[PDB]
């Protein structure tokens, strides 16, 4: 002999929420700009020799 | 009797006691069951332990 059991209306399960996400594009390396280093080096010599 | 018979098949000693009293079924807290009522009248169902 068993105890009777009647199944009621199912309770609400927690709802899942999907998401669409777009990633940030990486930074770009700065191209190699260049100073005329030798020009100022000759310069400081000339003013000194004067 | 059947419990004592089954115990011997298990190789265990049968139930025995000394002094004035009687043998009966009890609950986990030691309270004995009603001797004159149906198991259907009492709160007993499949899978209970006594």
């Amino acid at each position: 002999m068993k105890r009777g059991f009647a199944r009621p209306t199912p309770e609400k399960p927690p709802v899942i929420k999907p998401e669409n996400i777009v990633l940030s594009t990486p930074l770009s390396i700065p191209p190699p700009e260049g100073k005329p280093w030798w020009l100022i080096v000759v310069g400081v010599v000339v003013v000194g020799l004067l | 009797k059947v419990v004592n018979s089954r115990l011997r098949e298990l190789g265990e000693a049968p139930l025995e006691a000394t002094g004035r009293g009687r043998w009966a079924l009890c609950l986990v807290d030691g309270a004995p069951l009603r001797a004159t009522q149906s198991l259907t009248e009492q709160d007993v169902y499949d899978g209970d332990r006594l």
